[PDB]
């Protein structure tokens, strides 16, 4: 059975304070009772501003019924500094807190608060975690966005070291491996590769990562990722599109990589992004009616539900 | 008008092509690909004049979806306590679908609506989550707090704006503390930083009078250097040490874009020496139509590059369509009409996908097999608005605007934190209220470019883009802060 904490010698000292919403609210909740206690003593608490080891418990209860209480994790970040916890056992009650499927915006930041205060000299151990945590789900947005944090911070402060990237590129080239069309993958490429203020910008580096780009496209043809990603890098580094047409041609029915002698099977022509790169190739060649023509084809054949689109970008060229 | 907007009955359904290359996205891929296109097959094609006979009938279900609002009035059951810091959003996804379904709500519950809201407000500044001696303020429920008050109150003692009108220098003392020096802001104390912050900050800021050069400082470098190399926008971008550069943080997600550029537009208003920094509006555009799914799928959009249709993002992706094309439009005009996605097939997703199974709890949902709940309910009806109204920005209704405003009337200007935080003088404050009020008043539905898939009953009320309440709450809302007339 539920003991209240009005019948707790640990408690007898603290008046609980009850929600005031008004007397008939809307959007009210049915609570359980150990919800509504819980919040009632955490009312008081933090009216008496106590920072102690019990105000300590009363969070963790509170936030393992409602991970989203941003209050309750503002007020628990407060109570680990202000006693001086140890921030290592609440990175251990937050591996918990995964385990169990205890997640929101609030316990991912509640992660970034803790190594930054930590600011270990080697973050090593968190990047292996944020690596390992996504087996569930490849492609957790929050999860990412953390990553590119941990990765932005600790390398503003000198501590991420070249090896640290090296490993970091390898991790990210076996996640494209098991699932090209994994998107967020491809945004991290984008950073370790191109947008992170380390970044190597040569003639080798270059062609290396155009190798890796039409490679990708030649495995998978539809893979959408894989378009955008030429189109980004290009435009980025102002490259030219037509050196690189010879390897794209094949799609819309030199030492680069080339598509097979014949096209993987399951691979229906022509592909619409190619399509698009061979009309804005045309655009670079200042060739407007013939990437009039490809647009009015995409328009009324190719690619349909962007009718509206293609016929607006054929306009443009007349 | 719908030349260039095909039914996805009219069109081919073929499968997201493997490649021979079988992957988990694609697993997923094939497995919603199914579960759409059978519902699709159930149901008659919304554009046939005479019902099918053993089909089901993809009518709008409005007052299906409005008893589905309706426990909201009475009581939520316990798990609903995920929500219980998102109180005001859950008022907000109420009143607004009701508003987009043509029901009224009579002056008792909309007092109820007022009165509850106002206990969330806090002295210090800002709305939180729930009652104010319980949840700290923050910025995501002062949105959907201040536009709530404007779909449910009035101008009366008891109609709650007078309550917000004092509460102007609070809030905006709680924007400030808010303020990072990198133009970023925290969404309240201690709590993370991204584009949503932004987003909600600039909307209350604009509609309550209260922006000021000191709060706007760096805004426009943090949401311009969220932009990705696919076009669309991520949450949040970092500055490396003012900043030598920024750098963005995540993919470009549907959401995120959403409230870049309506950041991003509503920033374009203020009057300040090159401010906002640019942002590649023909990439955003371009991303945009790219998310809107194939037939097969239902013509819905998705949130991200291989990731799977969702209701919700007809609005987030869809109502973002017409700020970036009017941002393209500055960008050519600068430089010197079909629709620019689907807006048949969009409707078709909410219509034969997006509602839930009929006689049984209405409201709209995600994907066939997920329940339906109040945030999708209203972010389909928004997308489902801005697919049924062609809306543009006129720059002569904003002419016309400029016209009328009168500078003489307002609210008392707000007491910056820092001594040269404010505007430089009354001429260059009182510029920055005609533009930012003018331009907020720009938003027009086209006449003659309706498209009403299904029949007129199909029709539901207009939305605004970047603000997402309807123009006739819009109006008198900020022109009551305005004290214009
Ligand atoms: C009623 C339950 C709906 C869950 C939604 C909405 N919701 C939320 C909660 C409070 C305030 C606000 Cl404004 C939104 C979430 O936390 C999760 N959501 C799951 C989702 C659905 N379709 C896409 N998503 C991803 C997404 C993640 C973050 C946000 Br924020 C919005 C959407
Ligand atoms: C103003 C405001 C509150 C804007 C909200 C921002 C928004 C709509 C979405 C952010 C979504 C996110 C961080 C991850 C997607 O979750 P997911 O993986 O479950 O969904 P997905 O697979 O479709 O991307
Ligand atoms: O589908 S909705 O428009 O939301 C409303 C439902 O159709 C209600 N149908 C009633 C059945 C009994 C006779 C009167 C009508
Ligand atoms: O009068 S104010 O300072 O503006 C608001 C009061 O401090 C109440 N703050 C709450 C107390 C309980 C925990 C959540 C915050
Ligand atoms: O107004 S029109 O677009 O020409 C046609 C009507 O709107 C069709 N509405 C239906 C009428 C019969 C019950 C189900 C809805
Ligand atoms: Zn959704």
């Amino acid at each position: 059975t539920y003991i209240p904490m009005s019948q707790r010698r640990s408690w007898a000292d603290v008046k609980p304070i009850m929600q005031d919403d008004g007397p008939n609210p809307v959007v009210p909740i049915m609570y359980s009772e150990e919800y509504k206690d819980a919040m009632d003593y955490f009312r008081a608490i933090a009216a008496k501003e106590e920072k102690s080891e019990r105000a300590l418990e009363l969070t963790e209860i509170i936030v393992r019924m409602n991970p989203a209480h941003y209050t309750v994790w503002q007020y628990r970040f407060s109570l680990l500094t202000s006693l001086n916890k140890s921030l290592e056992d609440e990175l251990r009650l937050m591996n918990e807190f995964a385990v169990q499927n205890l997640k929101s915006y609030q316990v991912w930041h509640h992660r970034l608060l803790l190594l930054d205060r930590i600011s270990p000299q080697d973050p090593v151990s968190e990047i292996e975690y944020i690596h390992g945590s996504l087996l569930p789900d490849p492609k957790n947005y929050h999860t990412w966005a953390y990553l590119h944090w941990l990765y932005s911070h600790f390398s503003t402060l000198g501590r991420i070291s070249e090896a640290q990237w090296g490993s970091e590129l390898d991790w990210c080239n076996e996640m494209l491996r098991v699932d090209g069309r994994n998107n967020s993958a491809w945004g991290w490429r984008w950073y370790l590769r191109v947008s992170r203020p380390g970044a190597e910008t040569s003639s080798r580096s270059l062609q290396d990562e155009l190798i890796y780009i039409l490679k990708s496209i030649h495995l998978i043809p539809h893979n959408v990722s894989a378009w955008n990603y030429l189109r980004g890098f290009l435009k980025h580094f102002s490259l030219p599109l037509v050196p690189i047409l010879p390897a794209i041609l094949p799609y819309t029915a030199f030492g680069f990589p080339m598509p097979s002698d014949p096209l993987p099977e399951d691979t229906p022509l022509p592909v619409p992004l190619a399509l698009e790169y061979l009309a804005d190739s045309f655009i670079e060649q200042n060739r407007v009616d013939d990437a009039a023509k490809v647009f009015e084809k995409l328009s009324s054949e190719y690619d349909q539900m962007r009718a509206g689109y293609w016929e607006f970008r054929r306009r443009e060229c007349a | 008008a719908t030349e260039f907007t095909p039914s996805v009955y009219s069109l081919v359904s073929k499968p997201l092509p493997s490649n021979s290359r079988p992957s988990a996205t694609l697993d997923e891929q094939a497995e919603t690909e199914d579960l759409i296109s059978q519902l699709f097959d159930l149901t008659a094609d919304p554009n046939a004049l005479v019902s099918e006979h053993g089909k089901r009938y993809s009518g709008l279900r409005k007052q299906e979806h409005t008893q589905f609002l309706a426990s909201s009035f009475f009581q939520l059951p316990g798990k609903f306590v995920s929500l219980d810091a998102s109180r005001p959003w859950l008022v907000f996804w109420t009143v607004h679908s009701l508003d987009l379904l043509g029901v009224a709500l009579d002056q008792g519950t909309k007092d109820r609506v007022v009165s509850t809201l106002l206990h969330f407000l806090s002295p210090k500044g800002g709305f939180g989550g729930g009652p104010a001696n319980s949840q700290i303020p923050h910025l995501l429920p002062t949105y959907a707090s201040v536009c709530s008050l404007a779909i449910a109150g009035n101008d009366s003692s008891t109609g709650g704006w007078k309550d917000l009108a004092a509460a102007r220098q609070s809030i905006y003392e709680f924007f400030m503390r808010c303020k990072r020096p990198d133009g970023g802001f925290v969404v309240c104390e201690g709590g993370e930083v991204d584009v949503r912050g932004t987003y909600c900050l600039l909307v209350v800021a604009t509609l309550l009078d209260i922006i000021t050069p000191e709060l706007l400082h760096n805004v426009d470098k943090f949401v311009s250097a969220c932009q990705t190399y696919e076009g669309g926008f991520a949450c949040a971008s970092f500055p490396f040490p003012e900043p030598s550069c920024r750098v963005s943080m995540a993919e470009a997600h549907g959401g995120y874009t959403s409230c870049s550029l309506n950041s991003h537009f509503l920033l374009t208003s203020v009057p300040l020496p090159s401010f906002p920094l640019s942002i590649d509006a023909n990439a955003a555009l371009r991303w945009t139509v790219l998310q809107q799914g194939e037939p097969i799928e239902g013509g819905g959009f998705r949130g991200r590059t291989n990731k799977l249709v969702d209701g919700c993002y007809s609005w987030w992706v869809g109502g973002g369509a017409p700020v970036a094309e009017e941002l393209v439009r500055r960008e050519k005009s600068r430089k010197v009409i079909p629709p620019i996605f689907n807006r048949v097939a969009l409707q078709e997703f909410t219509l034969v996908a997006a509602q839930q199974d009929p006689g049984s709890t209405g409201g709209l949902r995600d994907k066939p097999g997920k329940r339906p709940d109040q945030y999708h309910t209203c972010n389909n009806l928004s997308g489902l608005s801005i697919a049924q109204h062609k809306m543009s920005h006129s720059p002569s209704t904003v002419s016309s605007n400029r016209l009328k405003f009168d500078a003489s009337k307002g609210l008392p200007a707000v007491k910056p934190v820092a001594p040269g935080g404010g505007w430089k003088n009354e001429d260059e404050r009182q510029n920055a209220r005609r533009e930012i009020w003018a331009n907020a008043l720009g938003w027009i539905e086209e006449e003659g470019g309706e498209i009403i898939v299904g029949g007129k009953d199909n029709r539901i009320n207009t939305t605004t883009p970047v603000f997402n309440i309807l123009g006739l709450r819009l109006k008198p809302f900020i022109n009551y802060f305005y004290c214009q007339e």
